[PDB]
């Protein structure tokens, strides 16, 4: 007896502050960490939808969402300490100089 | 007054439309990945808004 | 559903490229050997490539609640593989001058090259999702390759955050369908509504959202500005990859769910659809006006084409020739981004040094590059249409399917943004016969491939017959 | 069955100019001549052995020699090739122009004139193949693959003394023009074959095959308006017209690339061959705006021909006007005036052959073509300026040459349909005299202006002399004799003339 609307509305609250965390943060380390976010709340709103219609499948679609968030998690973080290796900051603005 | 070629200039017009519109649209490619993730966010917003407003 | 010996047999090339990642890793293991394991790769994947005949004599059948094999997946697995393959033979004279690791650049290529016969074979929101990313992870290796190079590594960083946002864009869209559906499989979205009920919010909204993971992968207007910088900054056979095989694959998985989906006949998603085609077109071609760069030109050409692409796309639900239109499209594509490519990776290659600029200066290079400049001016000739080109044969057949369902709008961009395109192809190819102030066998394979490339393009340009029968060949499931 | 090898004698003949190279640097030029030569005794053949003057008008379609190959079956497509009077005088022009560009370039010893000879012969043989070519597709394949050598000519081995931006900049923009054009034109047959296709059934691209399309009013003036943009920007008809002095004044110094596909018209033909009779409807609406841009396109040149100060682009704007009496000719529906823009576009084609080989030869004796540098020139060549001013004598309408033969057919035939354009136009021959008179006051005429003009110059060589005045005598011959010209495209204009006033 809990609203279908509700787990998705929550999914979303999360999905949107996510993306507010990755666009709003100049580190990198904070934009790593609202995708990490982002893709939480997008596997919690499948695990809402095939808890709403009482299938497997929801949790599956969350158990591939983890894997990519585990690979991507591992990348982003090597990319990162790449970063942090060569230019001793995490400041995403001045890694820019590839424009126009 | 003809010596110019003045059609020649009125058919020149919309190149000159073209490589203006070039170069404003080419300030969007400004290199910062935070401005491209909220050109990201404010698409999915444009699309969502269009899909809503269209259905 | 289970699987069966001939399932098996319609699994073959996603087995065989499997079976040579794990090959390939295992002689990596063994032995660190550059040539021994780009050539273990280079077998699996012309193994793959020759196993498509076992699988279209297996015929056309559903393996898996996941997975459709049928003509379809067997064209996009073909030029999956071409541009593999042309990949790695790029990519081994760029790698002769590398310091660090060589060997594991064949097995990112290789998985890459699985993510994309998975979406080639994808009938499920799961499989596309898992192709998607197994296109998307390799690619964030081989973009940054050379992150010791400072553009390598920026464009590594902006391709990973990027994709990652657009995963997570296109996981919540999927979930937000399959909330409104109850099955993840192509045919069921939108089959539980009726009496003109298929604009469902929750639907078109999750159907946004996959448009934008969709069209970020697809480098579509509004969510293109990823593609000039991380096709400069790759390695310039990663250029090639990214610019072929991840584009056509992601195309081909998008072509084949709006035909199956109920909702794809939706007309709020074909106006989005418009407009976003019509977007990319204009404003991929006005871009690159004004680029001295030839890779972000090939990116801003890459949207452009795109652009076309999906005006084929949105005529799919209507005329009967758009999927053969797109077939025809993509492989003329693909031959003269191949060309374009493999020229610019050519001339990039033997990689020297990450302190070295790795510029291209096109200009003066007939003059100690004749068959190069030649092959180069023929693809910039088949990228702007230019009739005796290949790709004048797919803007022809973008053009009759954009006539017969009346997208008029789409007929006048794609005209305006062919003569945009015009000028700047034009300037690169005659700024290749002006004045400006290898030697081993792989660097010679590299050359024949560019050089067949240009070939095909031009016989096919004045020739297409066998390639319309061929995609005409291609049918997928009604 | 001599139409392919029309086409392709050209093609061949160009790879094998390019491929002789290495046995020769004088090599390639002999290779050209005798491709031109055959080209030009094909067609010579043809005309012998056709019996053009015997033959009447039965109806569109009426073909002397016919040939079909199938090319991409899946659209209906076909290389399907066709002969008739206009075609036939328009292919043997051609050939003519083709010898003559030859010729024209004799003596350049370049290293890669084997590649110049290739795109001269690629460029001759897509304009023959225009002019033959009665399959939509192929018509359009030919209409645009011309376009590529040409652009490469200016581009590469334009005028040599302006900067190389200013040659490529004016290249391009005659690419964009002919290209974007030729897309809308390829819009229109796409729709005319989707129309066809929606209301029989069957894939065809078949000009015969379209020429019974039951359309509606509004489709077809939009079908009509895509053909005419494109005939339009390669008439030249105002405002789509500056892409031609801006391409004369970048081409190679010699003026073969002049003489092959900038000055052989291939939109007044395709106008009635293809606009006409396809859209007759729309074309008999489209009349007084056609006839008005006539209009301004012969004032309008007229104008821009007194106001230059290069003789080059004076007699580019001289076409530009003379296009605008044949667009004028074109749609008032007589056989008189058919016949007069039949003439008329054969003589534009000699008058300005010669025109632009005696400017080529010009810039080559004193190095500038600025006309303010120039002048009192008579007394110091031996044979040039008095064929030059045989030649400005021809392009304002004397008669004695084709051009008067062909204007004042051309508006005895508007003045049966339409008066009030026909004096204008007439007014417009006043203008005309007015600027070739201009021309030749500040090329030939006074004192010299400058020091390069007050020396004397070398005199012409006997090939050059011996073309020349091959010109002379053929304008000459089509001024005094042109019956077997008229009777040659009599039933092909008289099949067009009836079937666009037969369905109004
Ligand atoms: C278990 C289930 C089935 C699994 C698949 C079938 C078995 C796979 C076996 C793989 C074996 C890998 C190791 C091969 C060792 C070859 C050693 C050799 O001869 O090396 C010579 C050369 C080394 O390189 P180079 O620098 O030229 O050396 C100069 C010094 N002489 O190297 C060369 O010149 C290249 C020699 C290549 C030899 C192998 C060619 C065939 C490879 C077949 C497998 C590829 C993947 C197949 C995928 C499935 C197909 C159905
Ligand atoms: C009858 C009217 C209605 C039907 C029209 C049908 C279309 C065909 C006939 C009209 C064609 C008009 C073309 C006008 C532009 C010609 C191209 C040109 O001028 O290129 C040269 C120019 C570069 O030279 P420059 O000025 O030196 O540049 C300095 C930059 N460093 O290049 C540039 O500056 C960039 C050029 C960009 C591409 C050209 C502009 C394309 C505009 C749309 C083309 C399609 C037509 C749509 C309708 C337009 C309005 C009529
Ligand atoms: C930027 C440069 C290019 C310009 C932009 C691109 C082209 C734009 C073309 C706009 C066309 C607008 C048509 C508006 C009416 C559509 C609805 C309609 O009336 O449909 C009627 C008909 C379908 O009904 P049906 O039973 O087939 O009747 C047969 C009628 N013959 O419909 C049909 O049979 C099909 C009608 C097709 C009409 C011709 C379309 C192309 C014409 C050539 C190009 C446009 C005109 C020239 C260029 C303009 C200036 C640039
Ligand atoms: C980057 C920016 C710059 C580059 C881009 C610039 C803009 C490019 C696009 C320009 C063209 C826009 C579209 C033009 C075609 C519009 C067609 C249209 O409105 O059609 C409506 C109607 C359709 O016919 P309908 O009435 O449905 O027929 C069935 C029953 N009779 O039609 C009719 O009934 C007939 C309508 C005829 C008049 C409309 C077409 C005008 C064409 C203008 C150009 C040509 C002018 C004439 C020739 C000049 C010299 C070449
Ligand atoms: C009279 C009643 C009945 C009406 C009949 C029609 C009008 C009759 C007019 C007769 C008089 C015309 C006089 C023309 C003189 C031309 C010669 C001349 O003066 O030449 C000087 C100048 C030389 O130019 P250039 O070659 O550059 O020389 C270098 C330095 N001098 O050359 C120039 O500057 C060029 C001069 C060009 C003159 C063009 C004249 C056009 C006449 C059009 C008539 C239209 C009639 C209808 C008008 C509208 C009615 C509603
Ligand atoms: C339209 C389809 C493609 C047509 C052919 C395009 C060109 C292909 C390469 C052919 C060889 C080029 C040689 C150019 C030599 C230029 C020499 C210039 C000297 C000033
Ligand atoms: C820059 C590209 C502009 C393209 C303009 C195309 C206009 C098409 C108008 C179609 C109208 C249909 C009405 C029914
Ligand atoms: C397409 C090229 C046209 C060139 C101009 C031709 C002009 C016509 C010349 C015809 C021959 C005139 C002189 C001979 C007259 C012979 C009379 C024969 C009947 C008795």
């Amino acid at each position: 007896m809990i609203p279908l609307q509700h787990g998705l509305i929550l999914a979303a609250i999360l999905f949107v502050l996510g993306l507010t965390g990755l666009v709003i943060r100049r580190n990198l380390l904070f934009m790593l960490i609202g995708l990490e976010i982002m893709i939480n709340a997008s596997a919690l709103a499948f695990v809402v939808a095939g808890s709403y219609w009482g299938q497997t499948d929801g949790q599956v679609m969350y158990i591939l969402a983890i894997s990519l968030a585990a690979a991507e998690a591992s990348i982003g973080l090597a990319l990162l300490l790449q970063l942090h290796r060569r230019r001793q900051n995490l400041n995403i603005d001045s890694v820019s100089e590839m424009r126009g | 007054l003809l010596k110019r070629d003045p059609l020649n200039s009125m058919m020149n017009i919309p190149a000159v439309l073209s490589r203006f519109a070039g170069k404003g649209l080419l300030l969007s490619e400004n290199g910062y990945l935070r401005w491209y993730v909220a050109s990201m966010s404010i698409g999915a917003v444009v699309v969502l808004a269009l899909l809503m407003v269209l259905r | 559903m289970t699987i069966t010996p001939q399932n098996l047999i319609a699994l073959l090339p996603l087995l065989i490229v499997g079976l040579t990642v794990v090959v390939v890793m295992l002689s990596i293991a063994w032995r660190r050997n550059h040539f021994l394991n780009a050539t273990l790769s280079v077998i699996g994947l012309n193994a793959a490539l020759v196993s498509l005949w076992f699988v279209g004599q297996a015929g056309a059948m559903d393996v898996t609640p996941l997975m459709r094999v049928d003509g379809f997946a067997m064209l996009y697995t073909g030029l999956v593989l071409l541009a593999s393959l042309a990949t790695c033979t790029f990519a081994y004279p760029w790698l002769e001058g590398y310091n660090d690791n060589k060997d594991e650049f064949y097995l990112l290529v290789l998985i890459a090259a699985l993510g994309g016969i998975l979406l080639a074979n994808a009938n499920h929101l799961a499989s596309l999702f898992l192709g998607i990313e197994l296109i998307s992870l390799p690619l964030f290796g081989l973009v940054g390759y050379a992150f010791r190079q400072k553009r390598s590594l920026e464009a590594s960083i902006k391709y990973t955050i990027l994709s990652a946002a657009a995963s997570s864009f296109l996981l919540f869209g999927m979930a937000l369908v399959y909330a409104q559906s109850g099955d993840l499989s192509f045919v069921a979205l939108g089959k539980n509504l009726g009496d003109g009920m298929l604009n469902e919010p929750l639907l078109l909204a999750g159907f946004g959202l996959m448009i934008v993971g969709l069209g970020f992968k697809l480098s579509l207007v509004p969510f293109h500005l990823w593609t000039p910088d991380v096709y400069q900054g790759a390695p310039a056979p990663v250029s090639t990859f990214l610019a072929t095989a991840s584009k056509i694959a992601i195309f081909g998985v998008v072509m084949r769910l709006f035909l199956y989906a109920p909702v794809g006949d939706s007309e709020a998603i074909r106006v989005v659809l418009a407009i976003i085609a019509f977007a990319s077109i204009i404003f991929g071609n006005l871009m690159a006006l004004s680029q001295t760069n030839i890779k972000r030109l090939l990116g801003y050409s890459s949207i452009s084409h795109l652009g076309y692409l999906l005006v084929a796309l949105i005529a799919l639900q209507t005329g009967e020739m758009s999927m053969e239109a797109v077939g025809v499209y993509l492989a003329g594509y693909l031959f003269s981004s191949l060309g374009a490519f493999g020229v610019v990776s050519l001339m990039s290659s033997p990689y020297r040094g990450p302190d070295a600029d790795s510029l291209f200066s096109y200009r003066g290079l007939f003059w100690h590059r004749p068959i190069l400049a030649a092959v180069m001016t023929v693809m910039m000739l088949s990228l702007a249409g230019i009739p005796m080109t290949l790709g004048f044969i797919g803007k022809f057949y973008v053009l009759a399917v954009g006539v017969q369902a009346h997208l008029w709008w789409l007929v006048g961009a794609v005209v305006v943004g062919s003569a945009i395109g015009l000028y700047y192809y034009l300037r690169v190819a005659v700024s290749l016969y002006l004045h400006a102030p290898p030697s081993n066998w792989q660097y010679s394979a590299g050359g024949i491939v560019v050089l067949i490339s240009a070939l095909l393009v031009l016989v096919l340009g004045v020739w297409p017959q066998p390639l319309i029968s061929i995609v005409r060949l291609a049918m997928p499931l009604m | 069955m001599l139409l392919p090898w029309l086409i392709l004698i050209p093609f061949i003949g160009g790879f094998l100019c390019w491929q002789t190279e290495r046995f020769g640097v004088k090599v390639p030029r002999w290779i050209a001549l005798i491709t031109m030569g055959l080209t030009l005794a094909l067609s010579l053949q043809l005309w012998l052995q056709g019996g053009y003057s015997l033959t009447q008008s039965a109806g569109i379609p009426q073909w002397q020699s016919e040939f079909d190959m199938p090319w991409i079956p899946r659209f209906g497509i076909s290389i399907h090739l066709a002969i008739d009077g206009l075609s036939l005088l328009m292919v043997v022009l051609t050939g003519l122009l083709g010898v003559l560009a030859v010729l024209c370039s004799w003596k350049e010893i370049e290293k890669y004139q084997g590649f110049f000879h290739l795109n001269l012969m690629w460029i001759l043989g897509g304009v023959i193949g225009v002019f033959l070519a009665i399959d939509m597709f192929l018509f359009f394949f030919f209409w645009e693959m011309m376009l590529v050598p040409m652009y490469f000519l200016i581009a590469l081995w334009g005028h040599k003394a302006s900067d190389g931006k200013t040659r490529i900049t004016a290249a391009t923009k005659f690419f964009i023009y002919t290209q974007a054009s030729g897309l809308v034109m390829l819009i229109a047959i796409l729709a005319l074959v989707f129309v066809h296709y929606n209301a029989t059934g069957v894939w065809t691209f078949n000009y015969e095959e379209l020429l019974n399309t039951p359309m509606s009013s509004g489709v077809e003036y939009l079908l009509m308006l895509g053909f005419f943009i494109a005939f339009a920007v390669k008439m030249p008809v105002v405002p789509l017209h500056g892409w031609l002095p801006d391409a004369h004044s970048q081409a190679p110094t010699a003026g073969s690339v002049d003489l092959a596909g900038i000055l052989l018209k291939t939109a007044a033909y395709g106008l009635l061959r293809f606009s006409l009779p396809l859209f007759p409807n729309a074309s008999a609406e489209f009349a007084p705006i056609a006839m008005w841009l006539g209009v301004i396109g012969i004032f309008y040149g007229a104008w821009m021909a007194f106001a230059q100060t290069d003789i080059k682009r004076l007699i580019a704007y001289t076409s530009v006007s003379h296009m605008g009496f044949v667009l004028i000719a074109i749609y008032t529906g007589s056989q008189l005036a058919y016949q007069g823009a039949v003439i008329q576009m054969i003589a534009h084609g000699l008058s300005a052959a010669g025109l632009f080989i005696l400017c080529g030869q010009l810039y080559e004796r004193i190095h500038t073509r600025d006309m303010r540098m120039m002048g009192g020139l008579w007394s110091k060549m031996k044979w040039l300026p008095a064929l030059s001013l045989f030649f400005a004598v021809a392009t304002l309408g004397m008669p004695g040459t084709g051009n008067f033969v062909g204007e004042f057919m051309i508006l005895f035939g508007s003045f049966q349909v339409v008066p009030v354009i026909t004096v204008i136009s007439t007014f417009g021959l006043v203008f005309a005299s007015v600027y070739s008179l201009a021309m030749l006051h500040r090329a030939y005429f006074g004192k010299a202006k400058s020091q390069i003009a007050s020396q004397e110059l070398p005199g012409m060589s006997l090939r050059e002399l011996f073309m020349i005045l091959l010109l002379v005598v053929l304008l000459v011959l089509l001024g005094f004799y042109p019956q077997p010209i008229l009777d040659t495209s009599h039933s092909a204009i008289g099949n067009i003339q009836q079937w666009f006033v037969n369905s109004v």
